[PDB]
């Protein structure tokens, strides 16, 4: 899933509503 | 590099890389190749062993600019 | 006729091997004829060669390498031929040649050594005692690490002798007498777990964490760890 | 002070180490890069070239019998640069390694050689990875960065053993093709690039009587461009 990327400095890298998201993803939602 | 030029052709002659025009006379060539190999040998040998047979500031001085390019120094 | 039996060198070669002083501290300057010294001169003398430079580089990167360990790796190349006096007296320059810094020498003189014992043990065995027992704390750590340098190099002397021994110059191989057990009895080694040389969310992190506690539980200091990462 | 052996250019002291140090810092590094791969992403580079130094050279002039010595410093650092190429295969260390500028000019060479027998990871199927790599990018790298990697797969190319028979030609040809198909849309205008020329020359030398013959037409199209 991480995916190397270069950076802007040019080195190398690992790199791969908020209430709401809550109430969404709450099981007492669904 | 005279020493060393003489030591990679005896090399080159060791395996098989004898001079391109070389390769019945060749078998001549080459047993007069080693022995004339053993010539250089019997000679260098009896050389290397006629030859074999504040200071402190100096010594480190020559010591540590023993340049082999910069004559005078070696 | 004959000329690859009786080379007449070969004792000047051990004369020259043998005139270095290894006796000296390498602090604040050097004996003339120290070995280290030597050593050094002839390291500057193959950048010089080398700065002076097709072939002739592949030559001295290949086969030159240094010019110290030349009269030694003359020797290994006639040890058939040695004299059981030349043995004994390029003994003590292949010893004391055994702590260079420079690898190829140190190669060259453990080659050199393990030659001489396979011809000379007695000799080999009375140096070897003299310097374990020796008086001076110094001289025993340095046999220590002369033996351990010999181990190294132990697999490093055929290719250094000749390309056509091991017909000749044999070896007495290792008298085993005895058997072991037909199966063996226990395992022969504990693999160790994850090793980095062998290539291969709740599940995930169930998965690192049983990969951490074997890591862990595995013992790294009790394996050879270049032998098993070195490919085959 | 000890009396040591300087370079007279720098006046550095000169450092030799033996096979049983030199191994132990390669499995060292092998390790941190196992264990810790984004930690050891920024200095990936320089311990990849540091390592394939040690690749590159021989233990003994006797290049004609496999190096089986136990210790083999030389050994251990093809067993990293293998492990260390798989490993991050899949994270897309390839089109990465190959878009940065590499100092070592010997580094592809050593790649090439040290994955040219894995099985897991052939030198061949390596390629080919950095060619679906490439390929499957949503941008590919911009015209100053594709000029070095068209470089650094040339070199890689001549490295490789472009005559051996694989089951591989018939789709590398492909995803040469897809990839050069989007080449005139990306290299810049007056740079030369005689790079993209010797990609080609190397893979007209394929064994394969077929996969050449359907790559000839893309070579056309890029040639024209050239
Ligand atoms: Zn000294």
């Amino acid at each position: 899933t991480q995916m190397f990327h270069e950076d802007a400095a040019g080195g190398w890298q690992l790199v791969a509503p908020a209430c709401l998201q809550k109430m969404m993803r709450s099981s007492v939602f669904h | 590099a005279l020493f060393l030029e003489c030591a990679r052709f005896v090399h080159r002659c060791n395996r098989g890389n004898w001079p391109e025009w070389m390769k019945k006379r060749n078998q001549k060539l080459q047993w007069s190749a080693a022995k004339l190999f053993y010539q250089w040998g019997d000679a260098i040998g009896i050389r290397l062993n006629e030859l074999c047979h504040e200071t402190k500031r100096r010594l480190r001085k020559e010591d540590e600019e023993e340049d082999f390019l910069d004559d005078s120094t070696v | 006729e004959n000329y690859h039996r009786n080379m007449s060198w070969l004792h000047v070669m051990i004369l020259l091997c043998n005139q270095q002083s290894f006796i000296c501290t390498h602090v604040d300057y050097c004996h003339p004829h120290c070995y280290l010294h030597h050593s050094r001169s002839c390291a500057r003398l193959v950048r010089a060669i080398k700065l002076l430079y097709s072939g002739m580089l592949k030559y001295i990167r290949f086969q030159v390498m240094s010019l110290s360990p030349a009269p030694l790796s003359l020797l290994i190349k006639a040890a058939p031929i040695l004299t059981e006096e030349m043995y004994g007296d390029i003994q003590p320059a292949a010893w004391e040649l055994l702590l260079s810094m420079d690898e190829h020498m140190a190669g060259a003189a453990a080659a050199m050594f393990l030659l001489c014992a396979v011809k000379v043990p007695d000799a080999v065995s009375d140096m070897l005692m003299s310097e374990f027992h020796h008086a001076e704390t110094v001289q025993r750590l340095n046999a220590v690490l002369k033996f351990h340098t010999l181990w190294r190099f132990r697999y490093q002397v055929w290719p250094r002798m000749e390309e056509g021994a091991q017909q000749i110059f044999k070896i007495p191989p290792p008298s085993i007498n005895f058997t072991l057990p037909s199966p063996v009895l226990g395992m022969p080694s504990v693999p160790m777990f994850d090793p980095p040389w062998v290539p291969q969310l709740k599940n995930l992190q169930q998965e690192e964490e049983k990969k951490r506690l074997g890591r862990e539980a595995s013992l790294i200091t009790a394996i050879p760890i270049t032998q098993e990462a070195c490919y085959e | 002070t000890v009396m040591a052996d300087k370079c007279h250019d720098c006046g550095a002291i000169l450092e030799e180490y033996d096979e049983e140090t030199l191994g132990l810092a390669i499995v060292v590094l092998s390790t941190f890069i196992h264990l810790s791969p984004d930690l050891a992403a920024p200095l990936l580079l320089d311990i990849m070239q540091s390592v394939g130094r040690l690749a590159s050279s021989t233990t003994f002039s006797n290049q004609a019998e496999s190096m089986m010595v136990p210790g083999n410093a030389a050994g251990v650092a093809k067993q990293f640069l293998r492990c260390i190429f798989h490993q991050l295969a899949p994270n897309g260390i390839f089109p990465q390694l190959f878009q940065s500028a590499i100092k070592d000019g010997t580094f592809l060479r050593t790649l090439a050689t040290s994955l040219m027998d894995f099985n897991e990871l052939s030198s061949i199927a390596a390629l080919s990875q950095l060619l679906e790599g490439l390929n499957n990018k949503k941008n590919l790298p911009a015209g100053g960065a594709m000029i070095r990697c068209l470089e650094n797969i040339a070199t890689f190319m001549e490295a490789l053993p472009m005559d051996s028979p694989s089951s591989l030609w018939t789709t590398i040809s492909n995803q040469f093709q897809t990839f050069f198909a989007k080449l005139p849309c990306v290299l810049p205008l007056k740079c030369s690039l005689d790079s993209s020329l010797r990609i080609m020359i190397c893979l007209l030398k394929i064994p394969s009587t077929n996969a050449t013959r359907s790559l000839l037409e893309p070579f056309s199209k890029l040639l024209s461009f050239v």
